[PDB]
């Protein structure tokens, strides 16, 4: 289980960037790769009313 | 605004006492809706026929609506929905009105819908972009947006300061963009009102937040476009900026004496700003238009 946040000129987590990317319908993807493996895991779209960062 | 036009006048049969346009709105068809002295009126520009609106019983300050005109029945019925409200009214006791067909008939809209709300009413808006009805609700010095519909039903947006009142401009293409501006402030919303943020000004390639009241400038006019935004500040200043995602950047244009107490700016086309001033001719009583 991991908590991740978009980093801009503000290093601290920001509840505006999350709101922008969620109001556009955009959520991060994790790409796990190996010598012989490729896998993708999508962060579930959630309202940014409370969440300060992606989980 | 080519040629010269006589000023628009009330025929005087349906005397409306003082003739102050509190708001005007372009409904589908040849009709134009004015709120004169708290009463709705419809004017047909091809005729000179003025029609008072019977549905609105209590005084209203503003009429709000959204217009699409892709050639179809859809954008027509989208254009039909309208709201009539008194900006600044108490949250409880003010009566809001809705029109299902153009502006022709107005029906009062029921309170039970928003009891859970107390404070002044900055505005009631139909947000067809998000398929949502949003009310700008002012419960303190700060103001918020509340969305009546299921998802988010009664879901508050992030609060923004709101001393005094604000005028709200909706972008034509229903991209979701909004401009909230008054004399001492200008706020923009990339979102549909959920996040309301200050505009950033560029000076010598450094960007910084702009507070109109802080810099003491007083904005005299704003011109709004589908993708762009400009405003003219009373002390001969003109700012042009590109409103978009990731914030809005505004650059101050080179100096020019463009302010003359009757001037106003508007966007003729993408990339073409127009400064317009009515000059009065004593003999002919029809106004010339000085264009820049
Ligand atoms: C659904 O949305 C609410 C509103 O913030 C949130 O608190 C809740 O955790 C969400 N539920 C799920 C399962 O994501
Ligand atoms: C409205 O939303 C609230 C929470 O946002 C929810 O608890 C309620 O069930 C919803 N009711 C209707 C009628 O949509």
């Amino acid at each position: 289980k991991v908590r991740c946040f978009f980093r801009n000129e503000n290093q601290s987590p920001s509840k505006e960037i999350l709101g922008l990317f969620t109001s556009g319908g955009l959520a991060p993807n994790m790409i796990i790769t190996n010598s012989t493996f490729y896998g993708g895991y999508y962060f579930k779209l959630t309202p940014f009313s409370n969440r300060l960062e992606w989980l | 605004f080519e040629s010269s036009l006589l000023p628009l006048t009330v025929p005087k049969s349906l005397a409306v006492g003082v003739p102050s346009i509190t708001s005007a709105h372009f409904v589908s068809g040849s009709l134009v809706l004015f709120v004169i002295s708290g009463k709705g009126y419809s004017y047909d520009y091809y005729e000179n026929t003025w029609r008072k609106l019977e549905g609105i019983s209590e005084p209203v300050s503003h009429i709000s609506g959204d217009v699409c005109c892709f050639k179809g029945s859809f954008c027509l019925e989208l254009s039909n929905n309208l709201f009539a409200y008194l900006r600044g009214g108490q949250i409880p006791g003010t009566n809001i009105y809705f029109s299902d067909n153009g502006g022709f008939s107005f029906q009062l809209m029921n309170t039970d819908k928003l009891s859970h709300l107390t404070g002044t009413l900055g505005g009631i808006f139909h947000l067809h972009s998000m398929s949502q009805v949003g009310v700008l609700m002012v419960e303190n010095n700060l103001g918020t947006f509340h969305y009546m519909e299921y998802p988010l039903n009664h879901s508050m947006g992030i609060a923004f300061s709101y001393k005094n009142l604000l005028e709200v401009i909706m972008k034509p293409y229903q991209r979701g963009f909004m401009v909230l501006w008054n004399q001492k402030s200008i706020l923009v919303s990339s979102n549909s009102g959920q996040i309301v943020e200050h505009v950033r000004l560029i000076d010598q390639k450094i960007f910084t937040d702009l507070d109109v009241e802080h810099a003491n400038i007083n904005i005299y006019s704003v011109a709004s476009n589908a993708y762009e935004l400009a405003f003219l500040v009373a002390e001969d200043h003109l700012y042009y900026g590109s409103q978009s995602y990731m914030g809005t950047y505004v650059i101050k244009l080179p100096h020019q004496p463009l302010w003359s107490t009757h001037t106003s700016i508007y966007f003729e086309d993408i990339g073409i700003l127009q400064v317009l001033t009515p000059v009065a001719d004593p003999h002919f009583a029809a106004y010339d238009f000085d264009k820049c």
